[PDB]
């Protein structure tokens, strides 16, 4: 569901 | 959110969505009180029944946010946490009494006109506002629904604070001081609950006195949602202070 | 201290759709 964020908060 | 409304654009900058990593999802509200400091419900991040005991490194908090599910690019921050404290006598055994949690962001969040921060209530606050029959108001991405489910953006409902007797007599969970309840009676027709998703967000009022929003509460528990005959049940903000400022005062 | 005053309806005057509501139940 979630639109995916950028990866440099992952 | 049950029977609620979309909010305006900026009508509740402190929002803040605690967001779950792997998997990507909503964890619960929560809200920003200063430009580091998170507030949100204990049973959010700690509930041994359930086997729920989420780390620092477990999730983000997002800020600014209107869009639930949308990454809302140049609008919303989305922060790191450097350390969770949950109150040391949350009591997630018998009640969820002192249902409460601090979360210190690693750095500084950017204020803007979609994030700020609520105040918190000193005594006459409280005193002031904490009455039966004043509204105060409840805001999250919960469901829409005890079982139309999920908002496509934040949601918004007032809702008066009840009597405590009426609080007690709603239900068999044995209620305390730091614990206040809110919603209609069936007998004034109108609706509207926090339910699942919507944990640990605000209960704010707006004093009419200085014209600032205070944080009066958190959303913590209650029995099904929307039912008639049924409160929620919020964290009573100003009686744990003493334990907030301790926290902040202190790290 | 700036708290509790959103930049888009009090820093601006600007009232929102049901603030009233909540005011009117204030005694
Ligand atoms: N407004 C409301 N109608 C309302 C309903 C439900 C909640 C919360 C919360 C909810 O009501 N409970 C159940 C509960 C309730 C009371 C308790 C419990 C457990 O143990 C001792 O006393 C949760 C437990 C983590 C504790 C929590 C759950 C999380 C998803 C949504 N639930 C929030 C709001």
């Amino acid at each position: 569901d979630f639109e995916e964020i950028p990866e440099e908060y992952l | 959110i049950v029977e609620g409304s979309d909010a305006e654009i900026g009508m509740s900058p402190w929002q803040v969505m605690l967001f779950r990593k792997s998997p990507q999802e909503l964890l619960c509200g929560a809200s920003l009180i200063s430009d580091r400091w998170v507030l949100t419900a204990a049973h959010c991040l700690l509930y041994p029944p359930w086997d729920k005991n989420f780390t620092e490194n477990d999730l983000l908090v997002r800020i600014g946010k209107h869009s639930r599910t949308r990454y809302e690019r140049n609008i919303e921050k989305i922060s790191m946490l450097e350390k969770i404290y949950i109150h040391p006598r949350y009591n997630w055994r018998e009640n969820l009494d002192r249902d409460i949690a601090l979360m210190k962001l690693k750095k500084p969040v950017a204020f803007s006109d979609y994030i700020h921060p609520v105040c918190l209530p000193d005594r006459e606050t409280a005193a002031s506002l904490l009455q039966a029959g004043y509204k105060g108001r409840v805001t999250g991405w919960g469901n829409l629904k005890e079982t139309k489910g999920q908002p496509s953006v934040l949601q918004v409902v007032n809702l008066p604070i009840v009597e405590r007797p009426v609080c007690k007599d709603s239900t068999r969970i044995r209620i305390t001081d730091n614990m206040f309840c809110a919603g209609y009676k069936p007998d004034e027709g109108k609706r509207g609950d926090a339910c699942e998703g919507d944990s640990g967000g605000p209960f704010v009022m707006k004093s009419p006195f200085n014209n600032r929003w205070y944080q009066m509460g958190i959303v913590s528990w209650g029995e099904g949602c929307d039912r008639d005959g049924k409160y929620g049940f919020y964290t009573h903000v100003f009686r744990l202070k003493k334990w907030i400022q301790k926290v902040i005062d202190q790290f | 201290a700036d708290c509790g005053l959103r930049p888009l309806f009090e820093k601006k005057s600007l009232e929102d759709k049901t603030e009233r509501e909540l005011l009117e139940s204030y005694i």
